[PDB]
């Protein structure tokens, strides 16, 4: 529902899909939390973060 | 494959994230095969909206 996200969640919502490092299954785990989570957006997308620079190559 | 990441590519993204009847649990499936074949981001877009849809009230 849009009364949960407008933009300022879709923002984190894009940065979680634009990492290449995570598959589609880890992203779309870190867009369900945001959407249903909007509060926890910068902590959803910070692990999202974690989560492809731990796989990331350096 | 493109994992530049286009416009179409970007587009699809958010167009499945505004579906308000779709859930999350079916959302989440369109961005796991959206990050695993961007190409699709056309299809699967196409899948969301008609599924949307399917549980659209009256």
């Amino acid at each position: 529902v849009d009364n949960k996200f407008n933009k300022e969640t879709q923002e984190a919502s894009w940065e979680i899909f634009t990492l290449p490092n995570l598959n589609g299954r880890q992203v779309a785990a870190f867009i369900s939390s945001l959407l249903d989570d909007p509060s926890q957006s910068a902590n959803l997308l910070a692990e999202a973060k974690k989560l492809n620079d731990a796989q990331a190559p350096k | 494959v493109d994992n530049k990441f286009n416009k179409e590519q970007q587009n699809a993204f958010y167009e499945i994230l505004h579906l308000p009847n779709l859930n999350e649990e079916q959302r989440n499936a369109f961005i796991q095969s959206l990050k695993d074949d961007p190409s699709q981001s056309a299809n699967l877009l196409a899948e969301a909206k008609k599924l949307n849809d399917a549980q659209a009230p009256k």
